[PDB]
């Protein structure tokens, strides 16, 4: 049993930005793949 | 030793008396000393054979009653009770088929209830004979029954609890009323759904007795609504049903009724309000968005045509009513689409939240009946998994997963619209059947057991079937074994057997409808059908099941165990679907367990040879033994595993049929198993017949369905039973002689014609039983949706 | 399911469209799973992980509070009605409606989430003002049906079941626990809403209202509170574990009732007259003087040092609270029969230093802790005068001289045991607490 979805109503991947919104406890930019992302 | 001495001597006299009555000419065949010794031993002196038979029975009853009397001073007192009980019951049946038997219906009731008091099984299963004998002998047993069934443990009736609530509107309700309310006190959830399904049909008569019955039933209905939780559960399950399908079923149960003029609008308005309460009025008891979308599309037209109230459709127009329903259905089979989240179709099941001391929703079908119940360990509902999967059928049932409180998950198959009481009682027959199969040596050593699954009818037009996991149906197994060339070449090619067969039926008849069989059964002789059958047989690959089990298994011991389990299980359900006479065994009605190999039989529409009685093209075969099932066992021939399994199971049944024939009797004598139910059942199925062009009600009489079943369990030719059964349904057919000529065989090509009609044995009967099911003259002219070439 | 959210909150909070669709549906069922975790055993940490997840979602809501209450087409949580939108205000109403639910920790988190969420709503008023608005426009008995009405779904709770007699059948022990937890939930929500001001004390339990809290607490103190001999709630055979759970649940509702009457006294000064017909009589005062003089007779346990570190301050603030009341003399008349002068000249005459002499030395520590707590209440000179000559106190040096000559030679020496040191530290602390006396 997989979730069949809701009955309807009536350069490749983005890069790792270093600037956050939420503070830690106690238009975006894209990139490509760098040889450790996907399996070889 | 005195009690057992008298049991044995009474059994001896009963065996002699039953021997002379079966053929009263062997008495004048044996010996002048033996005949004189029998005539001396009964004591009666007439030389008429009827008086000496009755005298032998009198001595048998004297000895057995002495055994019962000696038994009144666990394994040996209930044997003494049951020997006298079933003896007097057998005598009573031998009278009621066609003043000596006066004190018998008191005696059966008394000794059988006394045995059921002492924890018996054979007296527990033979209990509905008492509720059948109460009506037919109410003078001797109506207060004796009551004062003895009072002091019987209340949980001995749970397996037969669906008979008592149907008895509760009769002249004899007081004989069951104590145990019904004791069950409602002790174990309420064992009676809830059979009470709900029988409150639909009471019709309380107008006496001093019937009014007390109405008071009692109202009291039990007050006691069973523990917070009204079950009616919410039933209603929220009833949300999981396609609304166009409920509308088409309402069109069925309105059209046939309205065709009976002077139409008498009283029940018509009740039918309409029961339609509008679920598919009409939108401000409803708690519908989900699926049914809500349906109502918003098609609730305004239900008074545009049928009227607020409903007295606007009362201009019957029996053609134009079908025009109205077709104008609905043309859109209705397109606009709907089944939803697949449980929140989109049933918010009560989406938002379950088992509450802070209210009640318990026990998962249904958990009181089997034998032994003390102990419901502390029964599973209760904690919540429903939010993934409903729709099966791909015309009467498409939904699959829900109930998360029980005991850490686990239980899947069920909720289907609405049809009556599941027949399926439940067939499964109860299978329980009796493989309880018999376990108390036989040669069958228990093979460990032969039918695979049973629980079926629960909540109410009419709604019920739950247990889901059998890691299974797939047989046609899907065969079609998933096929390669994409074999598959698509079998499905879209005009020289494939599903397309060649229709051309061959036009080539024999001329037409393209189901009337082609009533011309092909006469027009096509024996060699044409056999040769054309092999020509459309050799187009499917020869070994699909063997390749299925090879790519299904990972080792030769695994393959051998899968093939042996398939063979044993299929041979067992072949010989056990013939004793009941279950027909329409096409390829989707078998389901094979992928991790074990065994076969499960489902979808028990046709009960007692009604396939070979009521269908337009009859089905003249005992069971499914097409070419795949016999290519799987190659190189070994058909004398191998399946033949010995069928022979052993048939011998195990025919050893003692007293337990089985009674249960088949109380199944076929139910009012819910009648022609109205069968007619309305096959209507919402498409199947082989679409309508009824019959003379009056097609003559359903269950007087001799069980006469046929007792004949075939007593030793009969099986093809004699097939002619005897289509003689009840096809005598006014244009091809009756050719139906009998096809079923009977040849005296040249078949073993079934080369045998006598009756007095057969087990090896002989399974011999001419496997001959009939594999006859190419039978398989070549059988129904096109059955697929006999597989 | 909670371990998988406590790892991914860091990323799930870092996208707007992922948090402006899923956050309410996430919060609601994490509350629901914590409510389901009431049943299991307090070693699996599932309650801890659900409270961690709810706090992470709560900090997420606290950040993006301007965009959440804007009416937008979001994904509905379970049990919610179909709407054209969803805001934060509907979630606040869901939290308020799920206030008196019987499950302990989910009730706690629901109350504090409501208190954190009546701010961050469009107009930023205090919870005094907003609930006064909704009580102006939905009736006061709506709020009583939220407090009293357990959960929201079934019309149940102590508004439905004020006494245990109305919850009757064959005797099941767990059903009495259900009733106690319903009463405890109503106590906790009443106590919190009256403490954190936010409501009027005299205008919730007053004029024309079926507020069945006082009926329930009167039935509780009348027959159920004092004598948990667990047969006191049957009208069979008891185990320790069936009884120990009962005593634990019975003690922690007595504690919350004491804090509730403390808040009821300290909040409405003229609303003392409410707790007159029922509470300040033999029942509540008998329980209170019992808990003061010996709590373990009523059903507590000595091994749990935490509740033995919470029981001092609750009875101290209770005795301090009705110190400034018309109930000072009922306090005095129920204290000055178990705490008298000869009540301590009785116990001052035992043989203390023997190697088996716990014959009254077991029951001395209860009176010692009782006088310590009475002194920390500040009423020791009220219940004990100076009956020798003057301010130069009699027993405040006589206990000193007692423990002084108790380790005199003369039989050769008294050598000390385990509980002797505990008693003697208590006697010294009471003697020093009597006032002055460093010289
Ligand atoms: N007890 C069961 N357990 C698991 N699966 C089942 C069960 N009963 C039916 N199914 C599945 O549901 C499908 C349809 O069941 P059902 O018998 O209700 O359909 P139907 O409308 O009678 O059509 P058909 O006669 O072709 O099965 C079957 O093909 C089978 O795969
Ligand atoms: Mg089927």
């Amino acid at each position: 049993p997989m979730f069949v979805e809701t009955q309807a109503s009536q350069g490749q991947i983005r890069a790792t930005q270093q600037q956050h919104d939420f503070t830690l406890t106690q238009v975006v930019l894209y990139r490509s793949y760098r040889h450790g992302d996907l399996p070889d | 030793a005195f009690r057992d001495q008298n049991i044995l001597l009474g059994t001896t006299y009963r065996i002699i008396a039953n021997a002379l009555s079966s053929e009263p000419a062997c008495l004048a065949e044996i010996e002048e000393d033996k005949a004189r010794r029998i005539l001396e031993l009964s004591g009666s002196s007439s030389e008429d054979s009827e008086k000496v038979i009755a005298g032998l029975y009198q001595r048998a009853f004297q000895h057995l009653s002495e055994a019962v009397q000696a038994a009144e001073e666990a394994a040996g007192v209930i044997d003494a009770y049951m020997t006298l009980a079933d003896f007097c019951d057998q005598q009573l049946r031998k009278e009621e088929e066609n003043a000596e038997l006066q004190a018998y219906p008191a005696l059966v009731v008394e000794k059988m209830l006394k045995a059921l008091k002492l924890n018996s099984n054979e007296a527990r299963l033979k209990f509905p004979r008492l509720l059948q004998i109460i009506e037919r002998y109410p003078e001797e047993t109506l207060s004796l029954m009551t004062k003895e069934i009072s002091s019987v443990p209340c949980w001995q009736f749970i397996s037969w609890i669906s008979h008592m609530v149907a008895l509760l509107d009769k002249d004899q309700a007081v004989a069951v009323q104590h145990s019904v309310e004791e069950i409602t006190d002790n174990y309420p959830q064992a009676i809830v759904y059979p009470f709900i399904i029988s409150s639909e049909s009471y019709s309380f008569k107008d006496t001093s007795t019937g009014h007390k019955n109405k008071e009692f039933v109202a009291r039990i209905k007050s006691k069973l609504d523990q917070g009204g939780v079950i009616q919410d559960f039933i209603n929220a399950l009833d949300q999981l049903s396609n609304p166009e399908l409920l509308f088409k079923d309402w069109s069925n149960d309105v059209r046939a009724e309205l065709a009976k003029t002077p139409v008498n609008k009283k029940n018509i308005e009740k039918m309409y309000e029961r339609m509008y309460a679920a598919l009409g009025d939108p401000k409803a008891p708690g519908l989900g968005a699926f049914r809500r979308k349906f109502i918003q599309t098609f609730g305004k037209e239900f008074d545009k045509h049928f009227g607020k109230g409903g007295s606007k459709l009362l201009r019957m127009k029996l053609s134009d009513f079908n025009d109205i329903t077709n104008m609905l259905l043309l859109k209705m089979n397109k606009d709907s689409k089944p939803p697949g989240n449980l929140k989109e179709c049933s918010p009560w099941m989406s938002d379950f939240k088992v509450e802070f001391l209210r009640n318990e929703l026990e998962i249904p079908g958990q009181y089997d009946g034998r032994g003390k119940p102990l419901p502390e360990y029964h599973v209760r509902i904690a919540g429903f998994d939010e993934r409903v999967t729709v099966m791909a059928s015309l009467r498409r049932p939904k699959r829900i997963i109930i998360r029980g409180h005991d850490e686990r998950e239980h899947p069920f198959l909720v289907k609405g619209g049809e009556d599941l009481r027949q399926d439940q009682r067939v499964e109860q027959l299978f329980q009796v059947m493989n309880g018999i199969l376990a108390q036989d040596s040669a069958c228990s050593q093979r460990a032969l057991q039918l695979r049973t699954y629980s079926v629960v009818p909540m109410t009419s037009r709604l019920g739950l079937i247990e889901w059998l996991e890691n299974t797939v149906t047989l046609k899907d197994l065969l079609l998933n074994t096929m390669s994409q060339e074999e598959k698509a070449a079998y499905l879209s090619d005009p020289r494939a057997p599903p397309c060649e067969y229709k051309d061959w039926l036009t080539k024999m008849s001329g037409k393209h409808d189901v009337g082609a069989y009533m011309l092909m059964y006469k027009g096509a002789n024996r060699t044409e059908t056999v040769t054309s059958f092999r020509k459309r047989e050799s187009k499917v690959p020869a070994d699909l099941l063997k390749r299925a089990f090879v790519r299904m298994s990972t080792s030769p011991e695994a393959f051998l165990a899968l093939r042996s389990h398939f063979a044993s299980s299929h041979a067992l359900i072949c010989i056990s679907h013939w004793i009941l006479g279950i027909g329409d065994r096409h390829l989707n009605n078998f389901m094979v367990a992928m991790e074990t190999g065994g076969v499960i039989g489902i979808d028990f529409g046709h009960a007692f040879g009604s396939a070979t009685q009521f269908l337009p093209v009859p089905e003249l075969m005992p069971f499914r033994l097409t070419r795949q099932f016999i290519n799987l066992m190659l190189p070994m021939k058909e004398t191998g595993l399946m033949y010995s399994i069928m022979v052993h199971a048939l011998r195990a049944f025919r050893s003692d049929p007293g337990l089985l024939t009674n249960t088949m009797d109380v199944f076929v004598k139910e009012p819910s198993f009648d022609w109205k139910n069968f007619e309305q059942k096959m209507l919402k199925k498409g199947g082989s017949w679409i309508q009824e062009i019959n003379v009056a009600e097609k003559n359903w009489y269950p007087r001799q369905k069980i006469c046929y079943a007792k004949r075939k369990l007593a030793g009969a030719n099986p093809a004699v039973i097939t002619c005897d059964e289509l003689l009840l349904g096809h005598e006014k057919a244009p091809a009756f002689r050719d139906y009998v000529a096809v079923a009977r065989g040849s005296k040249d090509h078949n073993i079934r014609a080369q045998e006598p009609e009756s007095g057969l044995s087990e090896e002989t009967q399974v011999k001419c039983l496997m001959d009939q099911a594999t006859d190419p003259n039978i398989l070549g002219r059988t129904w096109e949706g059955w697929e006999p070439w597989m | 399911a909670s371990l998988a959210f406590n790892n991914i909150y860091r990323e799930f909070r870092e996208e707007e469209s992922l948090v402006e669709q899923f956050v309410f549906e996430a919060l609601v069922i994490y509350m629901e799973s914590l409510a389901l975790a009431h049943a299991d055993e307090k070693s699996l940490g599932t309650i801890q992980q659900c409270c961690d997840a709810i706090d992470h979602l709560c900090r997420i809501i606290e950040k993006k509070h301007v965009s959440l209450n804007k009416a937008k087409k979001r994904r509905l949580p379970r049990g919610f009605p179909p709407s054209a939108s969803l805001c934060l205000l509907d979630l606040v109403k869901w939290l308020l409606a799920h206030c008196g639910r019987p499950q302990t920790e989910c009730r706690h988190k629901s109350i504090e989430l409501f208190y954190k969420f009546v701010p961050l709503l469009p107009g930023n008023r205090s919870p005094n003002l907003w609930l006064k608005d909704v009580l102006k426009e939905e009736g006061v008995s709506f709020l009583i049906n939220t407090f009293e009405g357990g959960g929201c779904g079934q019309p149940s709770g102590i508004l439905a079941q004020p006494t245990l007699l109305y919850l009757r059948g064959p005797f099941s022990l767990q059903a009495t626990l259900c009733w106690l937890d319903l009463l405890l939930a109503a106590l906790e929500c009443y106590n919190t809403f009256i403490g954190e001001r936010t409501v009027g004390a005299l205008q919730v339990l007053g004029t024309e209202a079926q507020s069945s809290l006082l009926k329930a607490v009167a039935f509780f103190l009348e027959s159920i509170a004092m004598h948990d001999i667990i047969a006191a709630e049957k009208c069979n055979r008891t185990s320790p574990q069936e009884g120990e759970r009962y005593n634990y649940s019975k003690c922690t509702v007595v504690v919350r009732i004491m804090e509730f009457t403390t808040t009821l006294l300290n909040t409405s000064p003229e609303g003392w007259k409410l707790l007159k017909k029922d509470l300040c009589n033999t029942h509540l005062m008998r329980v209170l003087v019992q808990t003061l003089c010996e709590p373990a007779s009523i059903g507590f346990n000595i091994g749990d040092v935490q509740v033995m570190a919470h029981l001092p301050d609750v009875c101290v603030n209770l005795m301090k609270a009705l110190k400034m009341s018309p109930y000072k003399d009922i306090l005095e008349t129920h204290l000055r029969e178990k705490i008298t002068a000869q009540s301590i000249e009785e116990l001052c005459a035992v043989n203390l230093y023997g190697p088996d002499a716990q014959v009254d030395r077991s029951r001395l520590a209860a009176v010692v802790s009782a006088c310590k707590q009475l002194h920390r209440a500040g009423l020791l000179h009220n219940i004990l005068p100076s009956q020798s000559t003057d301010l130069h106190h009699s027993v405040g040096t006589e206990l000193l001289s007692l423990v002084y000559k108790g380790i005199a030679p003369g039989q050769c020496l008294p050598s000390l045991d385990l509980s002797c040191k505990q008693l003697a530290s208590g006697l010294l602390e009471l003697a020093f607490a009597f006032g002055g006396l460093c010289e």
